[PDB]
């Protein structure tokens, strides 16, 4: 019972919760570099007119 | 727009949060619905077996199951019947069972009957005066300590997991 | 069981113990006569290797019963165990199936639902500058 | 040819070399590591002495297209746990039967 | 350690070189005949692949007492066919509840793309009426 019932749930949930968490770092890594790419893109488009 | 941006959840204020939300069901009411969203046909499309006769038979269950749901919402609303309860009741209904109270023996019965319950009392006898004496103690002890090692186990995998997830958290609050 | 020469129920079974496969009597002594090899395995074999199976007494009445319906029940309680054990493999390997599409799909349910969020921010964020 | 214990078509044949009988594995296997005898002769037999019969790639496909084709028109797990009760009850008959003489 | 398949004590224990799982040898068979597949990671694995594992004595007295009707003292035929009966029916029951779930899912899954795709096309416009 407290197998199945508690501690077999709480894993599977803890793993959902880093799951999520780890797509949403993925996420914020990505944005960072984007936002350095997105800052030299500005410059080069500036730099082609 | 691939990259979106982390916005720092504390600046915005809940108005615009709000009418943002209405926005979003504004278009989402002018977005046309397919009843699967395209990406998910893919993952779906990794279902799809061999025709087994098990899948025919669950098929054919969900499906009277389904027609049964339907035909008992039309007809009365209040049951609180789990679905549960309803599709093994259905299942019981339809399907033939093995019927052991057969074996209850009454005067009326025919010897035959009575026969093969007493032959199925002596086997059941002789297994419970021999045999489990024997090994039902071993075999309780065995179980349990194979339990308590795997509780053991997934308590500690349940520790490892919360330290990941803080562990990530302190990652990405270093970002 | 079948003799492996005629694909007949043999008269008289034997069994060549090199291929230890079961043949008719006759058939299977004409052909070691003819080669003095196993039909199947080309080991050579000799007539008194051949195990002649002694049919039981007890064989010989099912052998005129087995015309009777209990014979003709083609469940066996073997036979229905196994049908048995593969129905619940195959029941089994539905519901992992069934199992890790729910799984893949509420892995997919949270990403979309992060997404959504971080677009709504985003979004929020151009409406806050575009009103000011 | 049926298991000279069983009266069934064997499912795994094996033919004892004491004997030259043919039997169901398990069955044979199972009275040789009680009484170390062969059932019918009684001679001593080893379950190592013991030749299991290769079926044929016809009698594999025949012993599963009828198991199969058969099965077929009950092949539902309910008609399967419900003949496996009426087998099992005309088994106990029998059992009692003898018992009983 | 459970089959990745069944989530019960394999009787016959083998391991998947591409998952390096473990599975009920019966289970992974069928499902490398049905699929060519692993289980778990999609790979190709064929049935020469899978590595049997060599069950010690005291596996086998595990396998035997874990999920064994011998442990109740109810032991009887008859109860037997009842208790199987009874696995047959909560199986059946888990399969019902799997499809009830995955088709929820579904349906809420998609809600919630569709809602995603909104909020993007709405964080796109706002971006364009702030440029103009």
């Amino acid at each position: 019972s407290t197998l199945c019932h508690h501690s077999l749930p709480a894993l599977i949930e803890g793993q959902r919760k880093y799951y999520a968490d780890y797509y949403a770092y993925r996420q914020e890594i990505r944005s960072l570099e984007g936002r350095r790419k997105r800052l030299q893109a500005m410059l080069n488009s500036s730099s082609s007119i | 727009m691939d990259g979106l941006s982390f916005v720092d959840k504390g600046k915005i204020p809940d108005g615009y949060k709000n009418e943002i939300d209405q926005l979003v069901k504004k278009e989402f009411a002018n977005i046309k619905r397919e009843p699967v969203h395209p990406e998910i046909r893919g993952i779906l499309a990794k279902r799809k077996g061999a025709d087994n006769s098990v899948s025919t038979l669950t098929n054919a269950l969900y499906t009277e199951y389904l027609k049964q749901r339907n035909n008992k919402k039309r007809r009365t609303p209040d049951f609180n019947d789990d679905d549960d309860t309803l599709f093994l009741e259905e299942y019981r209904r339809k399907y033939p069972r093995i019927d052991t109270s057969r074996y209850i023996p009454n005067e009326s019965s025919e010897v035959s009957l009575l026969g093969i319950v007493d032959s199925y009392l002596k086997h059941q006898e002789i297994v419970l005066d021999t045999l489990l004496p024997q090994t039902v103690s071993n075999q309780w002890r065995i179980n349990n300590d194979y339990i308590r090692q795997t509780c053991t186990i997934v308590e500690e995998m349940n520790i490892q997991q919360r330290k990941q997830i803080n562990d990530l958290e302190i990652y990405r609050k270093r970002l | 069981m079948l003799c492996a020469i005629s694909g007949k129920v043999p008269r008289r079974p034997v069994l060549s113990p090199k291929s230890r496969t079961i043949f008719e009597k006759s058939l299977l002594e004409q052909y070691v006569k003819d080669t003095g090899n196993d039909p199947i395995t080309n080991e050579p074999l000799s007539i008194e290797e051949i195990v002649e199976i002694v049919p039981s007494a007890q064989q010989a009445s099912l052998t005129e019963s087995t015309n009777s319906a209990t014979l003709k029940a083609n469940y066996s309680i073997p036979n229905l165990l196994t049908s048995l054990q593969n129905e619940w493999d195959a029941i089994m390997l539905e519901n992992f199936k069934l199992r890790s599409t729910l799984d893949s799909l509420t892995k997919k349910l949270s990403t979309v639902m992060y997404e959504r969020d971080a677009a709504k921010l985003v979004a929020a964020q151009l409406l806050m500058e575009k009103n000011e």
